[PDB]
RNA sequence: GUAAAUUUAACUGUUAGUCCAAAGAGGAACAGCUCUUUGGACACUAGGAAAAAACCUUGUAGAGAGAGUAAAAAAUUUAACA
RNA sequence: CUGAACUCCUCACACCCAAUUGGACCAAUCUAUCACCCUAUAGAAGAACUAAUGUUAGUAUAAGUAACAUGAAAACAUUCUC
RNA sequence: CUCUUACUUUUAACCAGUGAAAUUGACCUGCCCGUGAAGAGGCGGGCAUAACACAGCAAGACGAGAAGACCCUAUGGAGCUUU
RNA sequence: CUCGAUGUUGGAUCAGGACAUCCCGAUGGUGCAGCCGCUAUUAAAGGUUCGUUUGUUCAACGAUUAAAGUCCUACGUGAUCUGAGUUCAGACCGGAGUAAUCCAGGUCGGUUUCUAUCUACUUUCAAAUUCCUCCCUGUACGAAAGGACAAGAGAAAUAAGGCCUACUUCACAAAGCGCCUUCCCCCGUAAAUGAUAUCAUCUCAACUUAGUAUUAUACCCACACCCACCCAAGAACAGGGUUUGU
């Protein structure tokens, strides 16, 4: 009745020895999917119109600038994609929504601190346990078969895509940085009163309006950050630039998608469907993928000529 | 008030009256004092009431106990053994005749709230309602919107 | 601000009893196999460390009393050493600290 | 918030909070095993570390000597620490110290910690030891180990 | 078949259904129309639940009730049914739906001019 | 909304009282006794 | 047709009034306003008018797992033209 | 048709107005004489408390809340910090 | 101040010890409209609704506190002035 | 209703609501050429400035703005604050009175308590409004003067939501003065075809178009390792990590 945890019982020699032997199942299983094409993959239709893919799940790896041939200085920040796999495939009528769904779950973690669910799950998926796990709606032309490794170059500079976080949090705060208020003067006779809320309500209502803004928790949920350009791609370190910041902090996992905004709609006509396979590929792709008004690190200083 | 005390449905001892009527008084125990002005109503009682009462009542045993008592009192015991207690201090001998017919009288349940005046173990000769009762039945007793032979 | 209304008992008893309030079982507790009194499995046992600190304790006060004084820590490494026994050859040069006792079981002599 | 914030308010302000930390250290200097609140031993810790650094760079270094002097309260122990310390350290690249959760203070149910630095002359704390390797779970494992090692070499 | 149920008059332009989120500006005011297309078993919902005793036992009430939008009923719910109940609204025959027969016994009232345009 | 000022049936503003069918049977119900009354009252 | 009335004897409390209908006065043919007058109701019960002192029905007291009633529900939909 | 404490039905009947007024009973206490497991007839009177921001005492509620306290290590010798 | 921000101490919050005060008819103590001794948590019509802590807030409980000090009244007082 | 108390102006703070609309949208009429206006219908999503004197709300004035709307909410809101004014006890001036003392007068000064028991509430998870610039164009219009609309492009402000590469306050981090993202709709009328009424008639006639969204999709979604440790998570609790438990 007492807990139990992982090594608590091992002996000092046993302890490495444990250490080692899962680490090298967690690598071996990674190795094992390198190659989905060769493994019975589904289906590979064309693009139509109207159809949406999977996205993927990144890590904020920080924040970089970047200049553009004009000259315009652009922050982006770098996104890494570590150990992303597609984990379910849920039809369309068994989903109870509108479409399909395909989970995707990224980042390697320790099966020591997983459910016995959870680790189930992934003992017939043959695949190490995720940290994070995002349901992602698709059209059933786009389905991938779970097990399927995603890398950077599923997106290709020149997009738009949805990042979505949980933002820092705060904590409790008040009105003033939660909310924005004004507060009090700080002198001019104010008794204990320069960042409290003021009146919350009027008096004829003899009560407080459901969603009136109070101070109370701030940050930690979930944001989205909408219609942001994909500068550049890291193939060999699968990390997509993306224009602007982020939610959360750095090292946090990001859910990466194509773009919802109405302007971006059908622009996945050339963009890899249902997904890039690198095994396929005939003509590895560049270290580095550049849109076309980036300054890349090597060329020529900018003249205005 | 009716939540604040017990009840009971309206029931016999032996199912009384059915075969024969038992007069369900059994005893009947008096206390009275030789002195005491609230015994008076209860000594006149003894003297010419009483012997006239018994005659009546032959299967009702009174025992009459003279002894020193500030309340005297009559104890009235039934075949289903129940136990009732009335004073009869400073009681008329008119109202002490009448308290003591009252329990030959009475059964012996307890006097609480009745909650049905009336009691029967055959409600129903023709059949008691069910949902079906008033339904007619269909060829093959099919069900609405059901396929038949398919 | 004060009450409007007398809290009543019942009010009361669930906000007291609430499982909140209430004292939570301890399930990380086991016997010391040393010595068979009860410890946490995070905590050093009361009952062996007690001991050791009062074995602690005797030979701090001997150190002083070959000190004599205040600001007089040695140069050089201190060595325990308990009726019976003599300097080992890894003990020379070191301040001998001698104990009126049997060196402890659990006092491994290194 | 107090995001990456990685020191303690303690005291009653930052150059307190400092001389707390000192009068700690120059106990286990001088005694080699302390008790005290697990937060300020655990401050404490890191400083009884970096100390042993500056002991090994040499009592001719002037500025570990100034180091020495400041966080050294009685200067008996400064010698200590250059001639007996920083020695008896000098194979190893940290780890000089263990801290370990004792029951908790009597008086305000504090919780404690002891502190010593390694190799001292003193009784051994009862350390915690991980179960033997002949236990029922132990075995398993090991037939485990030479199972697999023995297939790797073939 | 709660999807096709027909309010007389012009209860489908008039008739409002009015709900309040409890936020500033939440109140909502639909038409019956408005309400229909957006949910096709809500009206002959809230009409019952009106008509229910406003007490406790109401919601019990409601869980008994069985809203379906379309003929298709689960095979579950079909082999309980025991009685149907005989529709309250007579419905009108169309004019495309009355036989020869008597569209010949109503007589013909009136005769029009042979040189009428119509 | 719909308030009647002040009590609703007294002073100047009022609630509108509407007469019913059945008031209106009520009151011809007693005006047919009393027309009675008057014709056994004259003889 | 009814059963009260006056007188004798001995006393207390009430003497800060509300709405409704009606006849008027003041105000502004305002007031849930103010002032008199005739009557009613209220300050006592029950039913009704949604909740309801003043509108309507109805009063004399208990029990009943009977019955006949009183007052008692709001109706209405519209512009052609020589 | 439904619908009162109106009316009828079975049995019973002093048993639904503030101030005020008339009347019938009565708890406990003491005294006279009775009574003698707690009474009777009378004579008396500090003769009856859901309410006076009542008086005294007990214990609640607010509440285990507001608030309050001991510089550090150590061999308790001593030393250190301020 | 535009327009606020960061840090330290106090308080704070949690653990341990000790342990008050005003307040309190009873409470099984929702929202909207309407009503009403005329501004309803308690009435009518609707809507909402498993139970139970901790931390905040100050719109309401015509919140607590002081038998309103303003105003009027009492054949109620007192101070001062005076033809 | 309230005097065994329902705290009296203006401001600060945060605002909820009505539309009889100040700006932005859509329309009919005009003594509407155009640009400006006037007037009415529809529209309450969004917005509706900063200063000098004054205690002021107002008012006057300065500079702006697409516009600086009207009202209700205990003339919203003092158990959130302010106390210049009004309206106690002191004092002066003019005036009244024999005096005490007084006057809608002016003037200087003058203590704003509460530890939250109950109700309510404490992340409405997420579609944005507006000005200006270039261009259309010196075009349509007009005697001339003057001078647009629609679409197209760019750049800003405000609002909402985030972030720390640089700058700045700063320095394992939190911040703005910095940077990044931001997507639907408005129903007034204007037109055909065509009856009652064989023309006509946009129709509370049947009907056809401008003309309409099940507002869209988006976000969220697994769970007895859990004693202990760490944490960009946090008041506690919870949450993430430990394959980083000498
Ligand atoms: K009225
Ligand atoms: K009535
Ligand atoms: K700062
Ligand atoms: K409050
Ligand atoms: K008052
Ligand atoms: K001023
Ligand atoms: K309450
Ligand atoms: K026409
Ligand atoms: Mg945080
Ligand atoms: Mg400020
Ligand atoms: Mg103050
Ligand atoms: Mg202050
Ligand atoms: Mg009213
Ligand atoms: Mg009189
Ligand atoms: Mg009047
Ligand atoms: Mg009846
Ligand atoms: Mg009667
Ligand atoms: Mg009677
Ligand atoms: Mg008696
Ligand atoms: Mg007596
Ligand atoms: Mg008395
Ligand atoms: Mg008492
Ligand atoms: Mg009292
Ligand atoms: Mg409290
Ligand atoms: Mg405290
Ligand atoms: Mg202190
Ligand atoms: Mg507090
Ligand atoms: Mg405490
Ligand atoms: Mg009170
Ligand atoms: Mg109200
Ligand atoms: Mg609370
Ligand atoms: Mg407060
Ligand atoms: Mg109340
Ligand atoms: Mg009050
Ligand atoms: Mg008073
Ligand atoms: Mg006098
Ligand atoms: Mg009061
Ligand atoms: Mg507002
Ligand atoms: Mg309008
Ligand atoms: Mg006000
Ligand atoms: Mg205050
Ligand atoms: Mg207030
Ligand atoms: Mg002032
Ligand atoms: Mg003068
Ligand atoms: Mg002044
Ligand atoms: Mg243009
Ligand atoms: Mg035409
Ligand atoms: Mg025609
Ligand atoms: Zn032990």
């Amino acid at each position: 009745k007492s807990g139990t945890w992982w090594d608590e019982h091992l002996s000092e020699e046993n302890v490495p020895f444990i250490k080692q032997l899962v680490s090298d199942e967690d690598k071996a299983q990674l190795a094992s999917k390198l190659c989905p094409l060769k493994d019975e993959p589904w289906p590979i239709h064309p693009w139509e119109p109207g159809s949406f893919r999977v996205g993927l799940i990144a890590l904020k790896l920080g924040m970089m600038p970047l200049w553009t041939k004009d000259g315009q200085k652009h922050v982006v920040t770098l996104l890494q994609v570590q150990d992303c796999h597609v984990l379910k495939y849920t039809s369309k009528e068994n989903c109870n929504g509108k479409m399909a769904t395909l989970s995707v779950g990224g980042k390697t973690v320790s099966r020591f601190r997983k459910a016995t669910s959870i680790l189930e799950f992934y003992r017939e998926l043959g695949l190490p346990p995720k940290q994070t796990v995002k349901i992602f709606n698709i059209t059933d032309n786009a389905a991938i078969k779970p097990g399927t490794p995603l890398y950077a170059a599923h997106f290709r500079p020149g997009q738009y895509v949805d990042v979505t976080a949980k933002t820092i949090g705060k904590g409790f705060q008040g009105v003033m940085k939660r909310w924005g208020f004004k507060g009090q003067p700080a002198t001019h006779g104010q008794t204990k009163t320069h960042r409290r809320p003021g009146a919350v309500a009027t008096g004829d209502i003899g009560r407080v309006w459901p969603g009136t803004k109070m101070p109370g928790k701030m940050g930690n949920i979930y944001r989205t950050e909408y219609g942001l350009k994909v500068w550049r791609i890291n193939t060999k370190h699968n990390i997509i630039y993306v224009n602007g910041s982020v939610p959360g902090h750095k090292n946090c996992l990001v859910k990466v998608k194509d773009s919802k905004l109405p302007a971006y709609k059908d622009l996945g006509k050339n963009l890899p469907f249902p997904t890039y396979f690198p095994d396929g590929d005939e003509e590895e792709l560049p270290e580095d993928l550049y849109d076309e008004n980036v300054c890349q690190p090597g060329a020529p200083s900018i003249t205005f000529a | 008030t009716a939540r604040g005390t017990p009840s009971r449905f309206l029931a016999s001892v032996l199912h009384n009256g059915l075969g024969r009527y038992v007069q369900q008084l059994q005893r009947l125990s008096f206390s009275v004092s030789r002195d005491g002005a609230s015994s008076r109503g209860a000594r006149e009682f003894v003297e010419r009431e009483v012997i006239d009462f018994a005659r009546r009542n032959p299967g009702v045993v009174i025992y009459v106990n003279s002894r020193p008592c500030c309340v005297p009192r009559v104890v009235a015991e039934y075949l289903n053994g129940a136990v009732r207690e009335e004073s009869i201090h400073c009681k008329s001998v008119e109202e002490i005749s009448t308290l003591v017919q009252k329990l030959a009288d009475q059964s012996g349940l307890d006097v609480i709230r009745i909650r049905k005046p009336f009691h029967t173990d055959n409600p129903s000769i023709q059949g008691q309602w069910h949902p079906f009762t008033n339904k007619p039945t269909t060829f093959r007793g099919l069900r609405p919107r059901e396929v038949q032979d398919p | 601000a004060a009450p409007k209304n007398r809290r009543t008992i019942e009010v009361n008893r669930c906000r007291r009893r609430n499982p909140q309030k209430l004292i939570k079982v301890k399930n990380n507790i086991d016997v010391c196999p040393e010595c068979g009194h009860l410890k946490q499995k995070h905590v050093l046992c009361a009952y062996c460390y007690e001991k050791v600190c009062k074995e602690t304790a005797e030979i701090r006060r001997q150190i002083g009393k070959q000190e004599g004084g205040p600001f007089k820590a040695p140069t050089i490494e201190t060595v325990v050493l308990y009726t019976g026994e003599t300097p080992s050859e890894q003990d020379q040069g070191k301040r001998i600290i001698e104990r009126d006792r049997k060196r402890p079981s659990w006092f491994t002599q290194n | 918030i107090s995001h990456g914030r990685v020191f303690r308010r303690m005291g009653l302000g930052p150059e307190s909070r400092i001389h707390l930390l000192r009068n700690l250290l120059t106990g286990l200097v001088r005694h080699e095993r302390i008790e005290a609140p697990w937060a300020r031993v655990d401050e404490m810790r890191g400083y009884a570390e970096k100390l042993i650094d500056y002991g090994k760079l040499g009592d001719t270094n002037e500025r570990a000597m100034r180091m020495a002097d400041f966080w050294l309260t009685e200067k008996d122990l400064i010698p200590k620490l250059f001639q007996v310390l920083a020695p008896r350290y000098k194979d190893q690249t940290g780890g000089y110290t263990r801290m370990l959760q004792i029951p908790n203070r009597s008086l305000d149910r504090a919780k404690m910690a002891v502190i010593e630095y390694k190799g001292n002359c003193l009784p051994p704390l009862p350390l915690p030891r991980r179960d033997s390797h002949l236990t029922l779970l132990n075995q398993l494992l090991q037939g485990l180990r030479q199972d697999l090692r023995q297939s790797q070499e073939a | 078949n709660t999807r096709h149920i027909a309010f007389s008059g012009n209860k489908w332009e008039q008739k409002v259904y009015s709900s309040h989120t409890g936020y500033p500006g939440g109140f909502r005011q639909v038409t019956a129309a408005q309400l229909h297309l957006r949910d096709p078993v809500a009206i002959v919902k809230l009409a019952i639940y009106g008509m229910l005793p406003k007490n406790l036992h109401r919601r019990t009430m409601m869980e008994r009730l069985h809203l379906f939008p379309d003929e298709y009923i689960p095979e579950d719910i079909l082999k309980n049914l025991v009685e149907e109940l005989p529709q309250p609204r007579k419905i009108p025959k169309r004019l495309d739906e009355y036989t020869q027969e008597e569209i010949d016994a109503f007589p013909r009232l009136w005769t029009p001019p042979e040189d009428y345009r119509l | 909304r719909g308030r009647i000022p002040g009590r609703q049936w007294i002073g100047k503003h009022r609630r509108p009282r509407f007469v019913s069918l059945r008031a209106k049977q009520n009151m011809i119900r007693r005006l047919e006794i009393e027309a009675e009354n008057h014709y056994w009252l004259s003889m």
